[PDB]
């Protein structure tokens, strides 16, 4: 809204040309203000009024007002993916429904917000599991593909999780490897695959597939160190010593692989994941 | 632990 | 280049008239398959006939041009970066020189090119650090600011770097905290936030203000383990570990500094700054 | 270890 007037401001000032005399062209002085400041967004009008004094090129508006509306828009996914990670759901459901309450057209950005709606809701206990995954597949179903090639894919991931935790191992598997299969091929936001390949073994871990869990949490780790990530590795390190307990390696590998989620758990001051970790190496 | 979103 | 295009197509599968159909505007059969494509941009007027049958809003067309130009250039800005990273300068300098030379006017994204020229050239042996200064100063002040706010910021981080590494550390110094004081105020990238301070602890420590420089890198360790960003705290730690030995703390704390540096140099692999290390901690 | 850019 801000910017808008705000290069009005700087363009006006370097022109030469005074700010009443830009008043006299369809609006009162106060008008041009209004508009300076942001308050009021220009009637495409007026706007076309005002680009006769400036110079200045048409576009160079729109220009402007499309790298603000892709901030403003980018800004908010950032936002909303911060509350995420910090499990701010109840803020998340407000946020994202309030957006969508404007119901303004702009399909793929309407699907980043009915996905967070639909997974907050399920979250928040608003809605069952099987209700979330089929409101979840009309999303893909749509079959966009706008600027986020990735969109889908954490979509796909969503119903994947929401299904392995709610005891479908098999399903849930066979969806992380389809995701998986889609990322050898796309590339790279390797925060994502790091985070598909830790969810995939776990569901393998809970299928008994140790092994393959292990391999999975391995590679997990070698991305998480290649992209320079700590923001799964601690409890890839819990997931790898899970795995080489079950599959009965040395003690001294399993533990070892324990201090190191240790580790990750202190210095990210993580004190839920923290806590479990404490009770196992005396329980188990 | 949990799933991750 | 071949968004408007296949964006083109896309719409008149989705309307119903074909592309042979959309041939009797003003334009050849064929011209609209290599537009189809993105093998050729239309001219501003003859796409008009084209935006005559699809339906449909100019600002769409430009929109997506718009939407596409702003990815190809976040696309290279990224590729640059991870050059950087892997530290591929003479890569960097033959790709930003190419995109420079066919000089496109976007103030901004030629700075970005610029800044990074001139420090390419630098440390390709090209220019004297007094020059390269010079020039980067040149885009600071031209005062932009447009879309990324940071930029100026990155183009000090540049020069407070030069000047220190040739020994000007008080200027170098003084640099880093003008950059920290805009930090302050701006939010959030503390990724560079981190950069920042990781440099401003080195000068501190070569001019031997060791709890200065222990303080500071302490705050970055705190703030990369914040964003779970593991791209510089292996060189913090090790850091930390040489403002402890300085200050003659318990041997006990120094050698657990080093420990952890040591732990993130074999996990990112970081062969030439485990080299280093592995010297000293017997060596010293 | 050397400065970062």
């Amino acid at each position: 809204a801000e910017k808008l007037g705000s290069e009005i401001k700087k363009i006006r000032v370097l022109r030469g040309l005074t700010q009443k005399q830009l008043s006299e062209n369809i609006c009162h002085q106060s008008e041009v203000s209004r508009i300076e400041s942001g308050a009021v967004y220009p009637s495409m009008d007026i706007l076309q009024g005002i680009a006769a004094k400036l110079q200045i090129p048409i576009i160079h508006f729109y220009e402007v007002l499309i790298y603000s509306d892709i901030e403003r828009k980018k800004q908010f996914k950032d936002q909303v993916i911060m509350l995420c990670k910090q499990k701010r759901y109840k803020e998340i459901y407000n946020k994202v429904w309030n957006e969508l309450k404007k119901e303004e057209y702009h399909p793929e950005f309407q699907q980043f917000l009915q996905w967070q709606y639909y997974v907050a809701a399920y979250v928040l206990k608003k809605v069952d599991y099987e209700y979330c995954i089929l409101e979840l597949k009309k999303l893909l179903n749509q079959q966009l593909t706008g600027i986020d090639v990735y969109q889908n894919l954490y979509i796909e991931n969503a119903i994947a999780n929401i299904y392995a935790e709610n005891g479908y191992l098999k399903k849930g598997i066979d969806l992380f490897e389809q995701i998986l299969k889609q990322l050898e091929a796309l590339h790279d936001n390797e925060e994502f695959d790091v985070k598909v390949r830790y969810n995939h073994a776990k569901a393998l871990y809970l299928d008994s597939r140790y092994e393959e869990s292990l391999y999975q949490v391995n590679k997990a780790i070698e991305i998480s160190c290649r992209i320079n990530s700590m923001a799964l590795i601690g409890q890839l390190y819990y997931q790898r010593g899970e795995c080489l307990r079950k599959l009965e390696y040395e003690e001294a590998e399993i533990e070892d692989a324990y201090k190191k989620a240790s580790f990750f758990f202190d210095i990210l001051e993580m004190h839920a994941y923290k806590e479990a970790l404490v009770n196992k190496i005396s329980r188990l | 632990l949990p799933f991750e979103f």
